[PDB]
DNA sequence: ACAGGATAAAGAGAGAAATTGAGCCGAGCTTAAGACCTCCTTTACCTTTTCA
């Protein structure tokens, strides 16, 4: 079982190299119909 | 829980590739044990080609001249030993040069089939003088490592894709005692070294997967 | 070493002063909600210009 575990670790350990190596927000706020004012500000 | 990142990337004029790696962060020893598991298995159990065996027309022996043609058997010898191929089928391919008349005699002349690629389209392999004509066949396999040897002049082949590794361990303590790893790849471009890196961590990740769920 | 003598410079005795802190209060102070008055903005509709 420390076998095991020991392959474990090294699993979990070159397991991570092996394969890694809204359209509304974009609106302008002219769209956003305020007020002439509010938009002004 | 680590993260790899390649710090740094260059393709070489020789076609030949480069990449170093920062895997942080290991636990004490495990900065060692990482690199050099990689180092081995990269430098020695990854598959790639090289030109095996080759036919000149002219000569039998190594020591041997050919007239016209300022190098010698094994000059072009040597300088076909690290001519840079890579194929694509298991099968072994053979290619055929038959350059004449004043030229300078490089990779691009060797008419692989399909399946072969030469990484250096211009490495030098001779230079013919007026008159004279360079017939050549080789030979490329898929093999392992470098490989010396005990009609077609046998060769030391160096299968190698992976030209050196090196790896240093640091120590990224924030405030236990922590290691970081820097590994250094060259490679002969063949592969580039994010794929030789994939390649080896999954040679080691098939040797250790048995050992985990029985004993 | 020891005894006598002269003296000044440094402690104890007391109250009266001066502070002092302590409780016990209500006067000064702050907090929060709501209302409430200037200042401003922007509109709808105009009048009033300079010009083809």
């Amino acid at each position: 079982e420390a076998l095991s575990q020991a392959a474990s670790c090294l699993v979990a350990l070159f397991e991570p190299l092996k394969n890694v190596s809204t359209p509304e927000s974009q609106t302008p706020i002219e769209d956003l119909q305020l007020s002439v004012r509010a938009y002004n500000c | 829980t680590f993260q790899v990142e390649c710090v740094e990337s260059r393709t070489e004029a020789d076609q030949g590739q480069y990449g170093r790696f920062s895997i942080e962060p290991l636990a004490r020893g495990q900065g060692t044990t990482v690199g050099n598991a990689l180092r081995r298995v990269l430098l020695s159990n990854l598959e790639g080609t090289a030109v095996t065996a080759v036919r000149i027309g002219g000569v039998n022996h190594e020591f041997a001249t050919i007239p016209g043609v300022r190098e010698d058997v094994l000059d072009i010898l040597l300088n076909v030993r690290e001519l840079v191929v890579h194929a694509h089928s298991p099968q072994p391919q053979i290619g055929r040069l038959r350059v004449v008349g004043p030229a300078t005699v490089t990779a691009a002349d060797v008419d692989f089939g399909p399946e072969v690629e030469v990484i250096n389209p211009n490495h030098y392999i001779a230079s013919l003088s007026e008159g004279a004509t360079l017939e050549m066949e080789l030979k490329v396999e898929w093999g392992t490592g470098y490989r010396a040897i005990d009609d077609f002049l046998q060769l030391d082949a160096v299968f190698m894709p992976v030209r050196r590794v090196n790896y240093s361990v640091e120590d990224a303590r924030v405030g236990t005692a922590i290691d970081r790893l820097v590994l250094e790849v060259w490679t002969n471009g063949s592969l580039s070294p994010q794929e030789a890196l994939s390649q080896a961590a999954s040679c080691l990740v098939a040797l250790f997967e048995p050992l985990k769920n029985v004993s």
